[PDB]
């Protein structure tokens, strides 16, 4: 059983849930982060001073999965992400040992 | 090009269009759906407004929206 | 030695806390998440929201201490009702610290 | 491949990145987290009432490396971040199966 | 009902109750502890800060007041909310 | 002493100094780089940003005053003498 | 873009911008210089104005001027 | 008979038939292909266009009512006639 | 002083008189010929064709008016401009 | 090298456009100009007055050939352009030592 | 054979026709062109205007009689005062009659 | 003696005009014509229907100099009344036997 942590653009999120809830994937969260390089600087100006932003407005996705279901979960979610241009983010796959839910207390687990 | 602003409530909100000049409209990631009209200001960065009103504002920019001037600008008045 | 990942109800921060203290696990980090779910109005127009502010709270425990510090955390942080959240129990290599250079390991 | 998890002080941010830089580390991505717990020294106010904080402002960067760049990518945020005194905060690293690229698919 | 605000110094804050209105009190989740009253200007949402004895006190009025009319069922959820958050 | 602060637009904000009372000088960690003026209203909670040139001659003058404040000086020698002294 | 248009007096004018959506400003060719708003109409395309008149709407044209969404607003509204 | 008008943005304008009394319709000579239908109201000479389906439409019907007309039957007779009468 | 302007059919216009006002006489130069009393709507030039002996006599009356005020000199030009456009 | 200025029907323009279009003659401009002058047939009304016309609305085309193509494009405009009855028009046929282009720069 | 352009003012173009038609010059054709000069209001604004209305003749004629065609334009076109214009002799090859076909050269 | 004819872009002629002012090129005539091809196309519309147009507004310069000056002349038009891309026109360079002035009878002439 794995996690699937995608770093997004955030306008995606909407696009990206859809794909997910589609293809049956309930138990996702959402945290906000920022992503270096930066891919692209910048310009940019706020009011006199103008400045540079090194790191960039992303969203954090996470969702746990069976091993079988990764690769199209992957797949899904690039196409809902991806925009061709430079800072479209990544997708990181880790191993999980175990899931608990706390409102029964129901462990998951596909390995041994 | 993309641009966030945090809402106290709401938290994340992503631009749709820019009203101004000034202004610029926002709505609610977080939520389904909510939107704003935002400035600044003050001072303090400055209000909400009915789907019907957002879409209605995005409408008329949509519309003049799609949509050497200088040069004549500088043979006739310079 | 593994990660304790608990996705929780931000109010129950605080009982959490208290037990995971009682349990002697001084070191836990946490962050400000949201969760889908589904499961209003604000003041005209009225809306509908599919994620949900929760907690997340990151503990690193030894592999014999995981099934107690679960049990603890789900007693403190359920609430019966849905909505409660998950926890999720992954691998770490090591740990070290950054003031000490002290790391733990296997 | 291994994932860092490095919870540090806010300010150290510029510090750190240059040293990841420098190290030719270009991928992290950082949070705001607050961290337990004690911690001491916290009895504060702000203007009646007066309080105390138990969960202090803290940031995660997270990098993914290679599994031969740890040791060295550890010690050069470690140097970057540390301040002799205590709330310098900790480091996570743990396993990652595979990192994919939105942009172009590219899986390592 | 759980509702969160993030306050811009202190972080994440929870509804302790409503009054409301349009006019609630709020505490800090990760300081022990700051009582704050929000409401909605609004242009912009307002904060001010209150002692906890004020809050206290203005819990305990609303705690009353639910007897007198919107009893109680929201009696008991205020009176536990007062136990756990003074008591 | 470490403060941060939540900026609307630009996130976590970073305490450079203080102006001194009752207002703040506060700087962009996420971006570099811009600088605020911040002060309590306090409906409230206000900002106003200022330039690098500015921020950079405000610092250098509270640099000035705080080098002639007691308690700094205070500090200062005691570090000096305190090793040959005790030590 | 080139655009001309002949006036019955001052024979041909040269357009200098778009002041709508549906009028444009005109000047003359021949003349050094008279400045015309053109709209049609009508039903007989249709009135002159003068230069600092012209000058300022140019101005805020120029503004206005220099200076995805529709995705956006599938995304947020259909 | 040939007639020409000016056109203010298309310049000259030739005839192609009447609508008629008390109109005439109007094609570009320099664009290829716009119609209008012009008139004398007369502050004035006005200008209205049509697209060319109304205009094939408008001729068509004038092309119909106008083959029987008595002076141009009365011509195009005279015409198969008139040379093994004289000629 | 020379004054000419363009008529959609009949082309080029030459100035006869003025009155004027802000509403003079024009007459045809190509065809021999038709007169047009021109004014500003305007809103649009306007035109509106009149008579010759209509025309005739709007220069007569115009011709005597000189000498009633504005002569002479100008008396001269007119009953001149009289000579070559009627006789 | 020589310009064939032809005045000629208005309403011929087309006919004519396409005859030197298919001699592969691709650069011509065109004026307005009136013709005179008797002409005859002209006596008309417009609504009380009525009067007589001495100049009729005819349009002078101006194109620039090669010496050789002279006396195709003539015979070529002449077919295009007549339309038997009097008012039909002239062509002209005049040197001309040089063209350039204004674009390019390019001497003919 | 030869061509001649005369720029003349507008009005002038009735008493040039009739001297040409006395001289037997009936092929003429007239176009309208701005000259340059310099040398007023409308409505406020008020303006100045570089191009002025005139009129181009052309005529062609034979050698011999150019001289005279150009004297007896002169007279009947000027005006004594700025602006009267000029006259343009240039050579032409050939003419030809669309109606019948006929040339007349050299 | 020789002719220039100028067709150029109506709006260039105030450019064009200094400059010729500026080579002491005091007597011009202008005129309203239409060139073809169109160079381009197109699209247009008007207001439905739609359509195209093959004869475009141009200007004609006509000025007469002397023989030593055309060169310059032609070079200084050119790059006054230029825009790079098409549509920019063509000059035409002719001869003229003489010249006549009516106001005051002055016949011009550099060749015998």
């Amino acid at each position: 059983m794995k996690k699937i942590e995608a770093i997004i653009r955030p306008f995606k999120l909407d696009e990206v849930k859809i794909a997910l809830v589609n293809a049956g994937i309930v138990g996702m969260t959402v945290s906000e982060v920022r992503g270096f390089g930066r891919q692209k600087g910048q310009t940019e100006r706020y009011r006199g001073s103008e400045y540079t932003v090194e790191f960039l407005q992303k969203l954090k996705l996470e969702i746990v999965v069976e091993d079988a279901q990764v690769d199209t979960v992957i797949d899904k979610i690039v196409a809902a992400a991806r925009t061709g241009e430079i800072g479209d983010g990544k997708i990181f796959v880790s191993p999980v040992d175990q899931t608990i839910r706390i409102r029964t207390g129901e462990k998951n687990a596909d390995a041994i | 090009s993309e641009n966030y602003l945090n809402h106290p409530t709401f938290g994340l909100l992503y631009q749709i269009c820019s009203f101004g000049d000034s202004k610029e409209l926002f709505a609610t990631l977080y939520a389904q759906r909510l939107f704003f009209l935002v400035a600044f200001d003050a001072r303090g960065t400055r209000e909400p407004i009915g789907r019907n009103e957002a879409r209605m504002l995005v409408d008329n920019r949509l519309r003049q929206l799609r949509r050497q001037l200088q040069q004549v600008f500088k043979q006739t008045f310079l």
